[PDB]
């Protein structure tokens, strides 16, 4: 496998993801 | 961590006489919040030996 | 009962009853929710499913 | 008595302050604080379920 | 022994410590102490109770 | 809208049943299992952080003048202040399950 | 002796001797397929897939 | 921290928030046995 | 006593089974005894209000 | 408070910031320290100390 | 130092107490 | 027999006659 069998197929190519999007940071006091 | 990892200790099934999944070593740890880096060293060390072994 | 003393909720699992909780009565995650949706979602806009 | 009523005895203990031990030792006996069991391959290289 | 025993250096046995701070909710009591221990001598915690 | 109190007035709630509800995202059996093992494992430990991540100190004003908190300690990773005033009536004593006052 | 030397299963000594706890260095990198299978507690070699219930 | 403010006259209560690193890790070896790691890293708790 | 204490309630008949899968390295032994629910207060929380 | 997990100790350094002491809520230390007493000393004379 | 402090003149170390 | 014997640690920790007789 690839992953690319779980992600929509525009055609050919997959929708994958950015790499880096991945991960999150949402922290603020105000 | 990636480079000294937790031992992926084995299940015993004792009726097929076969092993049923492994599951990493979460009984046999040693916690080191308490620890500055001069312990933190010596207890990476040991799961290096130990990893070794 | 958020953040509370006795009134303390348990996520912990059937294995060794160690509760995955923890509140210090020094955090305030209500107020902590209430920012979180006001940075994420156009709170302006009414919601039913949770008032 | 001479007209006595027959018997039907029940015996019964009573502890009051001891907790039941099972060690997990091989004879049951305590040879110090690591038993025969515990540091043995069977139950320190391999995982199990207790029921 | 009549040397390298004890200092005659004028330190004191008991020590009185007063929090530095004190928070009183109406279920729990916690006090903060900091206590310092001298520059040579050195004390083992069996001492050291709440009074 | 007004601050009156709800336990004098005499209002009231009662609770008839309460129920967990959960939704399970239907993925295949084969690939759930595979993101199970893979998260199951000690390098991919999932991480979250409290929005509002902050002490939160509420120090009583008398109905004058200024004041002055807190004592000693070590001041690693602080990220700020955040200050604000809040009238006593309304604030109420999260620290206990019933607040009388 | 028995007819035919008792193909089969393993027995606890054979089980403990010889599946050692592992170390698993860099952890699940790569295809979905070059991933340790039977690591999971379900999972049959044999048309490989997890079994349901 | 000294703070001087408008006085009104009824009682009040200062509301101070330190912002800290108030972050947890969760961990699930085997099935069902969940373990949680707390950290607060100015004002630390345990 | 160095140990884990695990409380298990009991419904007032009968028995019960506890206890998944662990290493149980080092093990030393088991250790029980019945306590009343009554009696045995809340042990995470600083109150027990029950 | 003991075995809590709000309410707790945090005897560590002044500058440490890391706690030196951890509770886990499986840890019995008050019946720890009973049977601690009572195979240490003998426990038929009253201490007015420590009651 | 002089090979420790005198001793009042005329297992040493461990403990191994547990159980419960 | 060393070996036998209970193990203070690295080094195995170690009486072997009875009297005990007397009418009174």
């Amino acid at each position: 496998y690839n992953y690319a069998a779980l992600a929509p197929r525009q055609g050919s190519r997959p929708m994958l993801s950015q790499w880096s999007g991945i991960g999150t940071h949402e922290m603020h006091g105000g | 961590s990636k480079e000294i990892p937790t031992p992926y200790v084995w299940t015993f099934q004792p009726q097929m006489g076969a092993a049923a999944g492994a599951s990493q070593d979460y009984s046999t740890r040693m916690n080191w919040f308490s620890a500055g880096p001069d312990m933190i060293h010596d207890v990476n060390n040991i799961r290096d030996a130990q990893n070794r072994i | 009962y958020y953040n509370s003393g006795g009134n303390l909720g348990v996520l912990a699992g059937q294995s060794s009853q160690l509760n995955a909780v923890v509140d210090l009565q020094d955090r305030n995650t209500e107020l902590s929710y209430q920012m979180l949706l006001a940075n994420t979602t156009d709170r302006s806009r009414y919601f039913s499913m949770w008032n | 008595d001479p007209r006595h009523a027959l018997r039907d005895p029940e015996r019964k203990f009573l502890c009051d302050r001891t907790l039941w031990r099972i060690p997990f030792s091989s004879n049951f006996m305590s040879m110090g604080s690591l038993t025969d069991l515990g540091q043995n391959l069977l139950y320190a290289n391999a995982a199990h379920a207790l029921d | 022994p009549t040397h390298d025993v004890t200092t005659e250096r004028s330190q004191r046995l008991q020590l009185r410590f007063v929090p530095v701070d004190r928070e009183d909710t109406q279920y729990s009591y916690k006090t903060r102490f900091q206590l310092a221990v001298g520059d040579n001598r050195v004390l083992d915690m069996a001492s050291t109770y709440f009074d | 809208t007004l601050g009156n109190d709800l336990r004098v007035d005499g209002a009231t709630v009662n609770i008839t049943s309460v129920n967990l509800y959960a939704s399970f995202f239907p993925m295949s059996h084969n690939t759930a299992s595979t993101l199970e093992a893979m998260l199951r494992n000690d390098t991919n430990d999932q991480s979250f952080n409290d929005y509002l991540s902050a002490a939160n100190m509420l120090y009583p004003i008398p109905p004058n003048a200024t004041q002055l908190p807190i004592p000693s300690r070590n001041w690693a990773a602080f990220r700020g202040w955040s200050l604000t005033r809040l009238k006593q009536r309304e604030t109420p004593a999260l620290g206990s399950p019933f607040d009388p006052y | 002796l028995p007819s035919r030397p008792r193909h089969g299963g393993i027995g606890s000594r054979q089980f403990v001797e010889e599946f050692v706890p592992a170390v698993y260095l860099n952890p699940y990198s790569g295809p979905p397929d070059s991933y340790p299978d039977q690591f999971i507690r379900h999972y049959n070699v044999y048309s490989n897939s997890v079994s349901g219930y | 921290m000294t703070f001087e403010m408008d006085p009104i006259n009824e009682p009040t209560l200062l509301y101070v928030l330190f912002e800290v690193f108030d972050v947890a890790r969760v961990h699930q070896p085997h099935r069902g046995v969940i373990e949680v790691v707390y950290l607060r890293t100015p004002f630390s708790a345990g």
